[PDB]
RNA sequence: CUAGUACCGUGAGGGAAAGCUGAAAAGCACCCCGGGAGGGGGGUGAAAAGAGCCUGAAACCAGGCGGCGAUAGGAGGGUGCGGCCCGAAAGGGUUGACCCUCCCCGAAGGAAACACGGGCGACCGUGGAGUACGAGGGGAGGUGACCGGGGUUGCACCGUCCGU
RNA sequence: CGGAGUAGGGGGGCGGUGUAAGCCGUCACCCGAGAGGGGAACAACCCAGACCGGGGUUAAGGCCCCAAAGUGCCGGCUAAGUGUUACUCCAAAGGGUGUCCCUGGCCUUAGACAGCGGCCCGUCGAGGUCAGGGGCCCCGAAAAUGGACGGGGCUUAAGCCGGCCGCCGAGACCCCGGCGCACGGACCGAUUGGUCCGUGAUCGGGUAGGCGGGCGUGCCGAUGGGGCGGAAGCCGGGCCGUGAGGUCCGGUGGACCCGUCGGUAUUGCGGAUCCUGCC
RNA sequence: CUGGGGAUAACAGAGUCGUCUCGGGCGAGAGCCCAUAUCGACCCCGAGGCUUGCUACCUCGCUGUCGGCUCUUCCCAUCCUG
RNA sequence: CCCGAAAACAGGCGGCCACCGAGGGCCCGGGAAGAAGACCC
């Protein structure tokens, strides 16, 4: 007998294509800072950086090369506040203000707006929220966003998701949201340079692949791949139990999942495009553009490795729900050099 | 429909009356579900407990039983195991019932029925364990 | 108004007889005194108003139920239903 | 019946299928459509029986009508009922279908309330009582129109095909 | 005197053999050739042998729900879900201050531990200590897809022991009414018989097989009839008949057809990896 | 070659467990003395069904094959890891 | 961490329309998506 793991992971079953490109957040973490927890931009491209090492480890001390992405993050638009209560088994939805003056844009994604819901509508039912929260039966508060897409000129239709607020006093988290809406809210504000973040998007697609591809499955001996046989598996299993098990490696869709990463480092926070390093203010965009993607103008993440998705992609950020023990300082390390050289 | 607090009943003997009343015909709802009673052995119950819950189809787990890990479920599956499922009568008899955790603000304000043939004090030997306990067991929220 | 409730056909869990009923009358006296309802008839209605009229024979058990003929018999949609006496 | 024919095999040889308009061709004049097979109107005839021709069954196909029909388990049926639909004649029935009320007899069988006693008790004995009831058998008075039968389906219970 | 079929048997009990399963015989209750009511389902374990329609009482067994009938009564045991198994179809040698009982000896008003004090007393000062045997339980006790007291579940039980009281439950038993069969009898027929009466607790399952009576199909000799005012055939329906079948109604169809007696026969299909044609 | 046969072998399965794999009881002793740290005769009691046999209940055109490659899953009487 | 309102208690919230017409699809120019369908601009 001889012995070897199975072939491919039963713990991202089952790989069907995602129920949506906008991805949903399922877990927040414990924060003690009120802050709104997440952000959401657009992927750009990829370049290197020199560095000085920060974190513990050896190579502490010296020059790295590191691999990097941008994120190009225009000002989010909060339009509305939600409370929830605890029901029987869960949390339940108590009710939802809104912002009476919306983008014209908005209405791509929501094609039924109100009327006319003038701003002492909206403001009588903030007081009814108020004296609503004020009791002692909310739970929970979140604030509704939409991205403004047209700012970067990418698109005109936006994305529209809800977010969830750190601490754990109801009536601060109000406080928070009442001071927030109806406004535009920055990265700036949310973010700080240092951090390590959970990243959240959907894969490539890549369509019906085979077992090969999909599972890492072995080719068969020649003697099969002059059969007719190379790139199958052997068998669908035993005589008893006389049926095929959900085990066995398929073909099927590959690519387009929904997909968590862990512990990527926030290295920089950048304005209108530039960059400053020593007093100078320098470009990120390449010269000719990034590949597929155009020139960078609003503001933009630098974020350590890589992230799941393809160029234009919307994704999703919140703050390390995960960390380990021996995390790197909250603070922007030292570089050395950024390239700007063509990428095609 | 008849209201039935549980705190403080055996388990089978009272499934065995609220079945015999659905075939009669009532509906009924019980209230109080985790504080219920089971005789025996803490180990030997929550064997057999976990064994249930560790029963699954080998070729596919969307199908196959799906033994419960919550209090109100338990309950209901007791009582379910207590009629003829497999035909219209008995559907129609165990759509009829319903189980609750605790006593709902609904419910809030009434008089409970409770049951005789059906009371911890029958009992003489003190082995006996909480239906709450094997839920928390079995690691279903409550 | 009188009325038992239809519990079920009899015979044993492996056979029964479709124009015999077992009835369980709901007034505690007349659960007490089953016996003084023998040769009393009993009326059952269709979903369309229409009568089927039984006749109680005789008492079955001790806990206060008696057994009833149908002929022509009952259908199924009536085991958990009312009946009236007269 | 244009049969030892068509057709098979180098040859010796092997070897099918295929009957019927109408009394009389009276075998469809003339019109519209269509490239045309042809279709639709009109005509002949006692009857289209229309040459794809006497009668014209079943399997199979399509449409219409009736019943069921997307939470649900058995070889496709059996017993008992319920719901929708068909019901001129051949079956019953206004010389009275169905239903309602009361009266008499009554096989085997056969209670109970209640009163007095035995038993720790579940229960039992005596009287009520061979009464009430009882498959069937008969008779009297009322309302007046369906019942039996057939197709499909719902509920309850039963039922692991045929030949060897 | 005549006509057969049977020359592979099986379950259960007994005997020889064999590690055992099995092999060979024996008995002659069952299955084969035997319905129905139960054991979860079971060829042969239990009740029980079957014409048809009905009304009642019991048997095997059962009475917490599935599921008709008791969350039944008295006394006791088990704490291991042990168990909830008549059989078909259930693990031992060896052990256990685990608990409930029986018996037989030995010390006791200062005994059998510990303790103040080196066989002794002042105190803890009231019953104790050894042997056998019995009941229930425990250890001994490991298997492969996820799972089996039939299941749910059950702990002064819905388990076990010794007894008891009521109820439910078959085609068995009693009763009412109908069919047939066997035997006997009376009366009566132009051929194998018919109408009625009496007896049947002691007649009513059935394979191989034997016997009796009926239904239907094509031709002949006779007899009686029908048919263009619509024969045969075909489609859908009603009535009679245990039934094989018969007859009537309506529609289609357009030239032959039937009953009775007596004779004749290429005389009745679901199967043959049947034959032909069609789908 | 023809006709047959699961009335009858090879072959997997069912049954059985002599044999096989894994154990236990008691205590002669060996272990400087010390049965029991370790080992444990002779004799008695078992489990599993993974070895081979025995039998002939199933199949005579079901598939009649060993080994290897490939792919999935389960048991514990545990080699490493706790 | 992945799937998940067909979870038969077949859910909650906000908003729009009905009690001509909200909304949706075919169509057109195209990919970051793709065996047909579906998805996105």
């Amino acid at each position: 007998k001889i012995h070897r793991p199975r072939r491919g992971s039963l713990a991202y079953s089952p790989r069907k294509r995602a129920k949506s490109i906008v991805p949903r957040i399922r877990s927040w973490p414990k924060d003690s800072e009120v802050r709104m927890l997440g952000f959401a931009g657009y992927k750009a491209g990829m370049t290197h950086i020199l560095m000085i090492d920060d974190s513990p480890g050896l190579t502490k001390g010296k020059e790295i090369f590191v691999p990097v992405t941008i994120v190009e993050v225009p000002p989010l638009f909060v339009y509305g506040i939600r409370a929830y209560k605890q029901g029987y088994l869960g949390l339940e939805t108590a009710t939802e203000v809104w912002f009476h003056d919306l983008h014209k844009n908005v209405a791509r994604r929501i094609k039924t707006l109100p009327k006319n819901y003038n701003e002492e509508a909206f403001q009588a039912k903030l007081g009814q929220l108020e004296d609503l929260v004020n009791d002692g039966e909310i739970a929970d508060v979140r604030l509704l966003v939409h991205t403004q897409p047209w700012l970067i000129g990418l698109k005109k239709k936006p994305e529209v998701m809800e977010y969830a607020i750190g601490g754990d006093d109801v009536k601060a988290k109000f406080d928070y949201a009442k001071e927030k809406i109806g406004k535009e809210l920055r990265a700036g504000e949310v973010l700080h340079e240092g951090e390590l973040l959970d990243v959240i998007a959907v894969t490539k697609g890549k369509g019906t692949q085979g077992p090969v591809k999909r599972w890492g499955v072995k080719v068969q001996f020649h003697k099969a791949q002059r059969a007719g046989k190379g790139r199958h598996i052997g068998n669908l299993g035993p005589w008893h139990p006389a049926r095929v098990m959900w085990t066995v490696p398929q073909a099927g869709q590959m690519g387009f999942h929904h997909r968590t990463e862990f512990n990527k480092r926030l290295i920089a926070i950048g304005e209108n495009g530039k960059l400053v390093l020593d007093g100078n203010e320098i470009e990120i965009t390449p010269k000719g553009g990034f590949p597929h993607y155009g020139i960078v103008r609003s503001d933009f993440l630098m974020i350590e490795g890589t992230i799941p998705g393809s160029f234009k992609r919307i994704i999703r950020v919140r703050p390390a729900i995960r960390p380990p023990k021996k995390k790197p300082p909250v603070e922007r390390p030292q570089i050395t050099y950024v390239s700007r050289e063509s990428k095609q | 429909m008849r209201i039935i607090n549980a705190e403080g009943l055996i388990l089978g003997r009272l499934a065995s009356k609220v079945a015999k009343m659905l075939l009669e015909g009532e509906e009924v709802v019980i209230v109080n579900a985790e504080k219920a009673i089971i005789t025996g052995n803490r180990e030997d119950i929550f064997a057999k407990y976990k064994q249930r819950t560790e029963l699954r189809t080998r070729t596919n787990p969307r199908r196959g039983p799906f033994y419960p890990k919550r209090s109100d479920e338990i309950v209901r599956r007791t009582v379910r195991g207590m009629l003829p499922w497999k035909t219209d009568r008995g559907r129609k008899a165990f759509k009829r019932l319903k189980v609750y955790v605790g006593v709902p603000k609904e419910f809030e304000g009434k008089e409970f029925e409770t049951i005789s043939e059906a009371h911890m004090s029958r009992l003489a030997t003190p082995k006996y364990v909480t239906v709450g306990e094997v839920a928390k067991f079995l690691g279903g929220k409550f | 108004v009188r009325k038992a409730v239809v519990l079920s056909y009899v015979g044993s869990h492996e056979h029964r007889d479709p124009n015999r009923v077992i009835l369980k009358p709901l007034d505690v006296n007349d659960r007490g005194s089953a016996a003084r309802l023998i040769g009393r008839k009993v009326v059952w209605r269709t979903p369309t108003g229409r009568k089927l009229v039984g006749k109680i024979v005789r008492t079955h058990g001790t806990r206060g139920e008696v057994k009833a003929v149908f002929k022509p018999g009952l259908p199924g949609q009536a085991l958990g239903d009312y009946v009236e006496i007269l």
